[PDB]
C-alpha cells in the first residue's frame, strides 16, 4: 500500500447526516423542477 | 486483438502460479 | 413490428426499402469473451492475495 | 492489562522487522535489487504499529557494530521505563554482530526512526535525523540503497513541508535528481520529480513546473502510485494553463491509476479538479461519483456548481460561489471556477449543437438568453474555432448547420487503435514470461 | 495584447486572491480576458474608453489589433463564404476601405465586394492509397513477436 | 585517486548488465532443461 | 391468505394526509380516525398527532389506553399460564397473539422484539416464514428499508432450505412491491407477471390494484414483443382490465399508437401515481420515461418527420414537442436531431458495426487497465 498521506482526507467538522440517502439511481434529469406534466398538457390543450 | 488479450491473461495466470509455487517452496525450505 | 425492413420519410411521402445485416455475430462474441475474461482477471486478482 | 498485549505486539513487530532486514540482506547477497521492495511494502503498517519499545529494541539489536549511529539515534529515543523482563533482542550473532551492518539496513532503520519522530509532533529532531540519513545516502552508492533512498527522499520532503521550509529543500531535490538521472535510477527519478512538482505547485510556480515537466522525461517503469501523482500534477498544470482537454485526459488516467481502496484524499482532490475542468470544457460530469460514500460530503459544493452550470443561471452560480467561496480557495480551484463563471455559455452552445442539426441565430439567442443575435453569432464562431462544436455558420441565410457524422469504421482509425492494443498485449505477455523464476538451481 | 493567455493566467495565479477582486489596476486585464473568453468582443471595443491609468492606452491599441486578428481567424476557420453582414461591420472598421489592407495581408481571395471565400474545404482530403508497406511491416512484427523465443 | 571514479562507474554499469543477463540466462536454462 | 396486519390502507391514508394538497381531506380523516378507533392503536395515534400537529382527543385516548392495557395484561397472563404447564404449541400461540395485538396497536419496537422472540422459539418452517412475512409487512408499512432487505434475505434463505411454493409466490409479490418502492421496475414487472396467475397475497392489495400495478410496471420495463406476448395478449390481464376502462385505454393507446389518448391516459396516471404512496417518490420518473418511450416508438419507423405531424399526433403544440425533443436528445435518450429552419426531425440511429467497435474499445480498455494493474502489482 502507498497511502497518500500528503493529500489530507476531507475534514469531518460538519459531517451532516444524509438528507434522504435514497439509493435508486440518482440520474441528472431528476434535478429539474418541472410544472406537473398534467398541468402542462392542460395548458397546451387550452392554448391549442 | 482478442486473441492477444487471451494470451496475455494466460501469461499472467502462469506468472501468478509460478510465484505462488516459488514462495511456497521457499517457505517450506525455511 | 419488423414485418419488412424499411423506413418512412414523412413530408416527402416516401417509403424506403433496404436489406440490412444488423449484427456481425463476431463483435458480439468478442464482447462476451471480454466480459468473461474480465471475470477471469477478477479471479486472478483474488488468487494473487496469496502472494502478499 | 493492555501492557501485556502491547508487549506481545512489540515482539511480533520485532519479528517482522527481523524478517525485513533478512529480506534486504538476501536481496543484496543475491544481486536482485527488487527484493527490498517486499520489505518496503509494509512501511505504512510498520509506521502505524511502531512504538518506543519497538524502536529502542530494534536499534540496540541491529547496531552492535558502528555504534556512532547508535550514539546519534538513541538520545532521541526514550529509555524503557525500568524494564525488567528485557530479553536483550540480539538478532546479529557472533560474526554477524561483529561485522558492520549493511548500508541498506542502516538506512531502513534510520527511516523507521525518522517516520516515528514525524508521526510524533516533534519535527525538529525529525529534520536532524533526516539530514543525517541523507548525508549517509549521498556518501554511499548502491542500487538497493537507492531503492530505499526513494522513500527516504519522500519522508525528508514531508518533514520539511511540515516545517514550512519547502523552498530550501528544492536545491537538494534538484541535485539528487541529477545524480539519479546520471546513474539511471527510475524509482529515484520518479520520486524526485513528483516531490519537485509538489514543491513548485505549493508556491504556485506554474511556469517553473511546466518547464521542468517539458524538459524531463518521466520513467516508464515507475510505480502506479508515482504515475498517479505525476499525472495529477501535470493535469493541474495544464488546467491552470489553457489545455483543458489534455488536463482531463491526464487526470482521468491519474484517478484510474490511483489505488482502489486507499488514497481517499487524493481521490477527492482529483475528482474536484476533474469536475471543474469538465465544466470548463462544457461537458457534464457523471452523477455516479457524487454519491459514493467516501466522496459524498466533499463534492457537494461542486455538485451545486454543476447543477447551476447545467441549468445556467448566474443568480444560482453567484449564490453558490458566495456561499462556498472559502472552500474553493482552500481546495485550490477558485480561479478555475471564476473562469467557468464567465465561460458558462459554452455548455449551452454544446447542448444546442448536440440537439439541433440546423438552427437559426435568433433561436440560439433565445435559447441562450443572449442579446441580439450578433452576440450569439460571435459566441458560436468562437466555439467553432475552439473546436467545441463541429458546425459551420451561414449568414447568407442566417443559421448554423452541424457537420455530418463520418463513418469511422471505414477509416484506418480502428486499425491504429487495435494495433496499439495488440502491441500492449504482446508486451504484457513478453514481460510476464520474463518475470518467471525457476529457483531449484540455487 | 500579445495573445499569451497561458502566461496571462500563470501570472494571474501568483497574485493574492483579494487583489484580483479589489485592485482597479489588476481588474482591467481580468475583465478584458473574461470578455475575450466569452466572445463578447463588443464589450471590450466599447470598454477601451475606460482606463485606470493613461499608461494602459498604449497596450489597449495592440489588444484591439490582436482581437481583430482573432475575429478574422474565427471567421476563417468557421463560416463558409463570408457574409457576417459584411466583414467591415463585424471587424469594427470605421471606413469601408480600411479592411482592404488586412484582407490583402491575409490570403483571402477577394471575390465580390465584401465577399471572400475562406475555402473551408481544406482540399477535402479524399485520396486514399491503402498504406501497404507499413501494414505489412506491422503484421510481420506481430509474427516476429509471436514466434521469437522471449 | 586518479581516474578511479571513471573506472568505478564503468564497472558498476557492466555489473548491472551482467546481473540482468545472468538472471535471464538462468531462466532460459531452466526452460531448456525442461 | 394472511392477516391484514398492519393494515397498509392506514399507511396509504397517512401518506395522503402528509401530502400538502389533501391534508384537509375531511373524509380521509374520518376514515383513518374510524380505523384507529376500531383497532385501538394508542402508539400510532400518539405518533400521528405528533407528526400532524393535531389536537389529542384525550377523552377517547383515555378509554383507548385502558382497553390496550386490559388486552395486554390478558395476553401476558395467558402466556404465563401457557408456559407454566403447556409444552410448546400453546406458548408459541400465546406469543404470536401478544405480538399480533402489539402490531395491531402500533408499537413498532415491542412488536419487533416479540416477533424476534417468537421466531427464536419456533421451529416449523411455515411458521418461521409467517413471522418473516409479518416483519416484512411491518417494514413495508413503515418503509424501513434495512428491515425489508434483511427479512427478504431471511425469507429467501428459508425458501432455499425448503418451503411451500405458495409461500414462494407470496415472497415473489413482496419482493415485487419492494422493487416498485426502490424503483427497480424491471424486476417489479418480472415478478408481477410471474405471479399474475398465482396471486394469493390479498393482505397487501386488491387484485384489481395488483393488475394495474403490473400493467404500469410492464409498459415501462418490457419491450414491444414481450408486451405483446405477455401483457396485451395475457388472458388474465385482459379479463381483469375488462372492469378497468382507464388502464385498458392507457395500455392500448401505447400499443396501437394512438398517441393523443396515450398522453391523456399518462396525464391521469401521473395524478394517480402521485397520490399512491408506493409510487409517489417515482411519480415523475415514470411519466418522463413513458414520454421518452412514446417518442422513441414514433421515431422508430421514420427516417424524417415533421414537427407539425408530431404535434398533431400527440395533440400538442409545435413548441412543446420542440422543447421535449431537445431536452431528451441532449440527455441522450432519443436518437434524432431537430432541424428548425425547416421543421424536420431527422433520425440519427447509430450503425451497429460502429456501436460495436466503440463498445469493444471501451470494454477492452477497462480490461487492459485491470490486466496492467495486476501485472504491475505482481512484482509491486
Amino acid at each position: 500500500d502507498d497511502e497518500f498521506e500528503e493529500f489530507p482526507a476531507e475534514d469531518w467538522a460538519g459531517l451532516d447526516e444524509d438528507e434522504d440517502a435514497h439509493v435508486w439511481e440518482d440520474n441528472w434529469d431528476d434535478d429539474n423542477v418541472e410544472d406537473d406534466f398534467s398541468n402542462q398538457l392542460r395548458a397546451e390543450l387550452e392554448k391549442h | 486483438y482478442l486473441a492477444s488479450l487471451i494470451r496475455s491473461v494466460v501469461a499472467l495466470h502462469n506468472l501468478i502460479n509460478n510465484k505462488i509455487a516459488n514462495r511456497d517452496a521457499e517457505k517450506k525450505e525455511g | 413490428d419488423k414485418k419488412f425492413h424499411g423506413i418512412l420519410d414523412q413530408g416527402e411521402g416516401v417509403l424506403i426499402i433496404f436489406d440490412e445485416p444488423p449484427v456481425d455475430k463476431t463483435y458480439e462474441a468478442a464482447l462476451e469473451t471480454i466480459q468473461n475474461m474480465s471475470k477471469v482477471v477478477d479471479s486472478l486478482y483474488n488468487k494473487a492475495k496469496k502472494l502478499t | 492489562a493492555a501492557e501485556h498485549s502491547q508487549r506481545e505486539l512489540d515482539t511480533v513487530t520485532l519479528e517482522d522487522i527481523k524478517e525485513h532486514v533478512k529480506q534486504l540482506e538476501k536481496a543484496v547477497s543475491g544481486k536482485e535489487p527488487r527484493f527490498v521492495l517486499r520489505a518496503l511494502r509494509m512501511l505504512p503498517s510498520t509506521s502505524r504499529r511502531l512504538n518506543h519499545y519497538v524502536l529502542y529494541k530494534a536499534v540496540q539489536g541491529f547496531f552492535t557494530s558502528n555504534n556512532a549511529t547508535r550514539d546519534f539515534l538513541l538520545p532521541f529515543l526514550e529509555e524503557p521505563m525500568d524494564t525488567e523482563a528485557d530479553l536483550q533482542f540480539r538478532p546479529r550473532t557472533g560474526k554477524a554482530a561483529s561485522t558492520p551492518l549493511l548500508p541498506e539496513v542502516e538506512a531502513y532503520l534510520q527511516l523507521l526512526v525518522v517516520i516515528f519522530m514525524m508521526n510524533s509532533k516533534r519535527y525538529k529532531e525529525a529534520q536532524k535525523i533526516s539530514d543525517d540519513l541523507m548525508q549517509k545516502i549521498s556518501t554511499q552508492n548502491r542500487r538497493a540503497l537507492d531503492l530505499v533512498a526513494a522513500k527516504c527522499y519522500y519522508y525528508h520532503a514531508r518533514v520539511y513541508e511540515f516545517l514550512d521550509k519547502l523552498d530550501v529543500v528544492r536545491s537538494f531535490l534538484h541535485a539528487r535528481l541529477r545524480t539519479a538521472t546520471l546513474r539511471h535510477d527510475a524509482d529515484g527519478q520518479a520520486t524526485l520529480l513528483n516531490l519537485l512538482l509538489r514543491n513548485y505547485l505549493h508556491y504556485s510556480l506554474y511556469d517553473q513546473a511546466e518547464k521542468l515537466v517539458s524538459k524531463s522525461v518521466f520513467p516508464e517503469q515507475a510505480n502506479n502510485n508515482e504515475w498517479a501523482r505525476y499525472l495529477y500534477y501535470t493535469g493541474r498544470i495544464k488546467a491552470i494553463q489553457l489545455e483543458y482537454s489534455e488536463a482531463r485526459r491526464t487526470m482521468t488516467n491519474a484517478l484510474r491509476k490511483a489505488p482502489q481502496h486507499t488514497a481517499v484524499g487524493f481521490k477527492q482532490t482529483v475528482h474536484k479538479l476533474l469536475i471543474v475542468v469538465e465544466l470548463l470544457l462544457g461537458e457534464i460530469p457523471d452523477r455516479l461519483q457524487f454519491r459514493q460514500p467516501s466522496l459524498k460530503r466533499s463534492l457537494m459544493p461542486y455538485f451545486l456548481l454543476t447543477q447551476a452550470v447545467r441549468t445556467g443561471n448566474l443568480a444560482k452560480f453567484n449564490q453558490v460561489l458566495d456561499q462556498f467561496g472559502e472552500k474553493f480557495q482552500a481546495d485550490g480551484t477558485y480561479t478555475l471556477i471564476i473562469r467557468l463563471r464567465h465561460n458558462v455559455i459554452k455548455t449551452g452552445v454544446r447542448m444546442i449543437s448536440l440537439s439541433y442539426s440546423r438552427i437559426s441565430l435568433a433561436d440560439i439567442a433565445q435559447k441562450l438568453q443572449l442579446d441580439s443575435p450578433e452576440d450569439a453569432e460571435f459566441i458560436v464562431a468562437k466555439a467553432i474555432r475552439d473546436g467545441v462544436i463541429e458546425a459551420s455558420i451561414n449568414h447568407e441565410k442566417g443559421y448554423v448547420q452541424s457537420k455530418e457524422m463520418i463513418d469511422i469504421y471505414s477509416t484506418r482509425e480502428p486499425q491504429l487503435a487495435f494495433h496499439q492494443r495488440i502491441s500492449f498485449c504482446l508486451d504484457i505477455h513478453n514481460m510476464s514470461v520474463k518475470a518467471m523464476r525457476f529457483p531449484p538451481k540455487s | 495584447s500579445q495573445n499569451r493567455v497561458a502566461e496571462f493566467h500563470t501570472e494571474l495565479e501568483r497574485l493574492p486572491a483579494k487583489d484580483i477582486q479589489t485592485n482597479v489596476y489588476i481588474k482591467h486585464p481580468v475583465s478584458l480576458e473574461q470578455y475575450l473568453m466569452e466572445g463578447s468582443y463588443n464589450k471590450v471595443f466599447l470598454a477601451k474608453g475606460n482606463i485606470p491609468a493613461e499608461s494602459y492606452t498604449f497596450f489597449i491599441d495592440i489588444l484591439l489589433d490582436t482581437i481583430r486578428d482573432e475575429i478574422a481567424g474565427c471567421i476563417e476557420k468557421a463560416y463558409e463564404k463570408i457574409l457576417f453582414t459584411e466583414a467591415t461591420r463585424i471587424l469594427f472598421f470605421n471606413t469601408p476601405k480600411k479592411m482592404t489592407d488586412y484582407a490583402k495581408k491575409r490570403g483571402w481571395v477577394l471575390g465580390p465586394n465584401n465577399y471572400y471565400s475562406f475555402a473551408s474545404q481544406q482540399q477535402k482530403p479524399e485520396d486514399t492509397t491503402i498504406p501497404s508497406t507499413e501494414l505489412a511491416k506491422q503484421v510481420i512484427e506481430y509474427a516476429r513477436q509471436l514466434e521469437m523465443i522471449v | 585517486s586518479g581516474l578511479r571514479q571513471y573506472y568505478l562507474s564503468k564497472i558498476e554499469e557492466l555489473q548491472l548488465i551482467v546481473n540482468d543477463k545472468s538472471q535471464n540466462l538462468r531462466r532460459l536454462q531452466a526452460q531448456r532443461n525442461e | 391468505g394472511l392477516p391484514k396486519n398492519p393494515d397498509l390502507r392506514i399507511a396509504q391514508l397517512r401518506f395522503l394526509l402528509s401530502l400538502p394538497e389533501h391534508r384537509g381531506d375531511a373524509a380521509v380523516r374520518d376514515e383513518l380516525m374510524a380505523a384507529v378507533r376500531d383497532n385501538n392503536m394508542a402508539p400510532y395515534y400518539e405518533a400521528l398527532c405528533k407528526s400532524l400537529d393535531w389536537q389529542i382527543d384525550v377523552d377517547l385516548l383515555n378509554k383507548m389506553k385502558k382497553a390496550n392495557e386490559d388486552e395486554l395484561k390478558r395476553l401476558d397472563e395467558e402466556l404465563e399460564d401457557a408456559e407454566k404447564n403447556l409444552g410448546e404449541s400453546e406458548i408459541r400461540d400465546a406469543m404470536m397473539a401478544k405480538a399480533e395485538y402489539l402490531c395491531r396497536i402500533g408499537d413498532k419496537e415491542g412488536a419487533l422484539t416479540a416477533f424476534r422472540k417468537t421466531y427464536d422459539k419456533t421451529v416449523a418452517l411455515g411458521h418461521r416464514l409467517d413471522i418473516v412475512f409479518y416483519l416484512l409487512r411491518i417494514g413495508l408499512f413503515y418503509m424501513d428499508n434495512d428491515l425489508i432487505t434483511r427479512n427478504t434475505e431471511k425469507a429467501k434463505s428459508l425458501i432455499e432450505e425448503g418451503g411451500d411454493w405458495d409461500r414462494r409466490n407470496r415472497l415473489k409479490v413482496y419482493q415485487g412491491l419492494y422493487c416498485v418502492a426502490i424503483r427497480d421496475f424491471k424486476q417489479a414487472a418480472e415478478l408481477f407477471l410471474d405471479t399474475v396467475s398465482t396471486f394469493t397475497s390479498y393482505e397487501l392489495m386488491d387484485y384489481k390494484t395488483f393488475v394495474t400495478y403490473t400493467v404500469y410496471v410492464s409498459m415501462i420495463a418490457l419491450e414491444r414483443p414481450d408486451l405483446r406476448e405477455k401483457v396485451i395478449k395475457g388472458a388474465e390481464i385482459l379479463e381483469v382490465l375488462h372492469s378497468l376502462p382507464a388502464v385498458r385505454q392507457y395500455l392500448f393507446s401505447l400499443y396501437e399508437c394512438r398517441y393523443s389518448v396515450f398522453f391523456q391516459s399518462l396525464a391521469v396516471v401521473e395524478q394517480e401515481m402521485k397520490k399512491d404512496w408506493l409510487f409517489a417518490p417515482h411519480y415523475r420518473y415514470y411519466v418522463r420515461e413513458m414520454r421518452i418511450h412514446a417518442y422513441s416508438q414514433l421515431l422508430e419507423s421514420y427516417r424524417s418527420l415533421t414537427l407539425g405531424y408530431m404535434a398533431e399526433a400527440f395533440g400538442v403544440g409545435v413548441e412543446f414537442i420542440d422543447q421535449e425533443l431537445s431536452r431528451f436528445i441532449a440527455a441522450g435518450r432519443l436518437h434524432c436531431k431537430i432541424d428548425k429552419v425547416n421543421e424536420i426531425v431527422e433520425t440519427n440511429r447509430p450503425d451497429s458495426k460502429n456501436w460495436q467497435y466503440q463498445e469493444t474499445i471501451k470494454k477492452g480498455d477497462l480490461l487492459l487497465n485491470r490486466v496492467q494493474k495486476l501485472s504491475r502489482v505482481i512484482n509491486m
